[PDB]
């Protein structure tokens, strides 16, 4: 809180972390597409979709 | 300059066409004819073909040995062959054996037995035939072609016709087809080499005289085709090398872009990394190709027939993770003929062209192929003066006219065999058919 309670130290810390946190969000966002691109997406049927693949 | 073509009609309306070389101790004679496969409907596809097989099988008078033995004793052989729209049956011999040769030919096309027994016996070798054109890729990727580009036509459909139809082919049907379609206004009669055009009209007189005449004789090389942009994968492997075929509807024989459609595929150009001079041609594709070892080869083709054709480029290639790059570069190469292509191309090709149509005739089989398919494509040989008059009328502007109409942002017909993974779906493909920063 920076404080004893929910005041103005607490909301000038929340900007500037809500600032921060959709760019940390954005980077992992592009992690599990990375770790993703090692099998590729998945499918509706569960099976390997190596036999047939679309752009 | 060479000699003169002569040609005669007989009554019947028969064409007999010469060009005499007193160079030569050969000739080249034989019967050009305007029909062939797609003159079948679906029941009976398969006869034309069906019927080159018999023609060797015996006559009324001569047996099938006695047929071997005649023309082992002239000392020159006999060829056919059968195409969509041609028929061809022709002999080479020595100079003073051609009046020997257009007997036996007069014979195995008027009086061939067509008896139920050979019939029985070629059924069995044409059904064998159906199973080991499967190695010949390139004949495997060009049938596959014909008949997606002209889905459920007659130009889509084989020579050698389904299996089906190989079973259930007659004597009757046979000689239905034969009397219907080798008729004296639609065949030609042709000598090349050491012939004797005066005597060769003779001959004809005497021997295919009493041929049919057909009830409405149209001229020669006279047909509605609807091309199907489309696509055939025949993915396999275990092969070493990719085979694909690219076309768009092309240009008929009596096109007025005949010549465009040339020159534009002149500019392409052929390539085969085999050949020594290859990697020094000035087509750019060619330079594109051989600099980045995209493709073992590649074969520009114009294909003409009465009334559509296909204009495309068949590729073989072993690079199996840049198939993509070769299509892509090879239909931005297309793109170029619309957009880019000035004076220096087109004045190159037409270079290259002036000579390549003088050049092709080299021997006398290949002068009288030259007559027989200029007498049954357009109803005359054509000078060569005439086709460099032809070929010189040809600009710039006439070729980006024609590629603009013809190639850019069209549909095409496109055949993959082989290990063709990399090559990208329809979509992909046809989307090179146009730049978007033109
Ligand atoms: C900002 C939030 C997120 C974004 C922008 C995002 C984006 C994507 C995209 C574009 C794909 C590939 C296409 C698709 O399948 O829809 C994907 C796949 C996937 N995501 Fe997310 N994602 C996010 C959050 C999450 C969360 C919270 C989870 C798990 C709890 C998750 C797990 C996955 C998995 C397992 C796949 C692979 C699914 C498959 O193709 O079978 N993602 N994500």
């Amino acid at each position: 809180w920076g404080g004893f309670s929910v005041g103005n130290p607490t909301l000038q810390r929340f900007f500037a972390l809500h600032y921060l946190m959709p760019f940390v969000l954005a980077v992992f966002a592009l992690l599990h597409l990375i770790a993703l691109h090692t099998a590729g997406s998945s499918n509706p049927l569960g099976i390997t979709s190596n036999v047939d693949k679309l752009s | 300059v060479s000699p003169k073509t002569r040609t005669s009609n007989l009554k019947n309306g028969l064409t007999i066409a010469s060009e005499s070389n007193p160079l030569v101790q050969t000739a080249t004679v034989g019967v050009w004819i305007d029909a062939g496969s797609r003159n079948e409907n679906a029941y009976n596809n398969g006869t034309a073909h069906f019927f080159e097989h018999l023609a060797f099988k015996g006559t009324d008078k001569r047996s099938q040995h006695q047929l071997e033995l005649d023309i082992e004793n002239m000392g020159g052989h006999l060829n056919a062959y059968t195409s969509r729209e041609s028929t061809v049956y022709y002999a080479k011999s020595f100079k003073d054996d051609v009046p020997k040769s257009v007997e036996i030919l007069a014979d195995i096309l008027q009086h061939s037995k067509l008896a139920e027994s050979a019939i029985d016996r070629e059924r069995e070798v044409i059904t064998r035939e159906l199973e080991e054109v499967n190695k010949q890729y390139e004949e495997v990727v060009f049938d596959h072609l014909h008949a997606t580009a002209f889905m459920n036509q007659p130009l889509g459909r084989t020579i050698l016709g389904p299996r089906e139809n190989i079973q259930t082919i007659t004597n009757t049907e046979l000689r239905k087809f034969i009397t219907e379609n080798y008729t004296a206004d639609r065949m030609v009669l042709v000598g090349a080499g050491a012939v004797d055009h005066d005597a060769l009209v003779e001959l004809a007189e005497k021997y295919f005289s009493h041929l049919p005449s057909s009830q409405s004789p149209v001229p020669l090389g006279t047909p509605i085709p609807n091309f199907v942009g489309s696509e055939v994968r025949l993915r396999d492997d275990t092969m070493p090398v990719a085979h694909i075929a690219i076309a768009v509807e092309g240009v008929s024989w009596t096109s007025e872009d005949y010549y465009t459609a040339l020159v534009a595929q002149a500019i392409i150009g052929n390539y085969d990394r085999a050949v020594g001079t290859s990697r020094h041609q000035g087509s750019r594709l060619s330079n594109i190709v051989s600099e980045n070892n995209l493709a073992n080869s590649f074969q520009s083709f114009s294909t003409s027939y009465s009334d559509t054709g296909l204009w495309g480029i068949y590729l073989t290639s072993e690079n199996t993770t840049q198939i993509d790059d070769l299509v892509h570069f090879t239909l931005k190469e297309w793109n170029r003929l619309s957009t880019s292509v000035s004076n220096l191309q087109v004045e190159r090709a037409k270079s290259q062209l002036k000579a390549g149509l003088l050049l092709s005739l080299d021997g006398t089989t290949y002068v009288a192929e030259d007559i027989g398919r200029q007498l049954t494509t357009l109803g005359r040989r054509v000078t060569p003066a005439e086709v460099e008059a032809k070929l010189e009328a040809v600009t710039e502007h006439d070729v980006r006219a024609w590629a603009q109409k013809t190639l850019y942002d069209k549909d095409i017909a496109l055949v993959g065999l082989g290990p063709i993974e990399g090559l990208y779906d329809y979509n992909r493909i046809r989307n090179d058919m146009s730049m978007m920063r033109w």
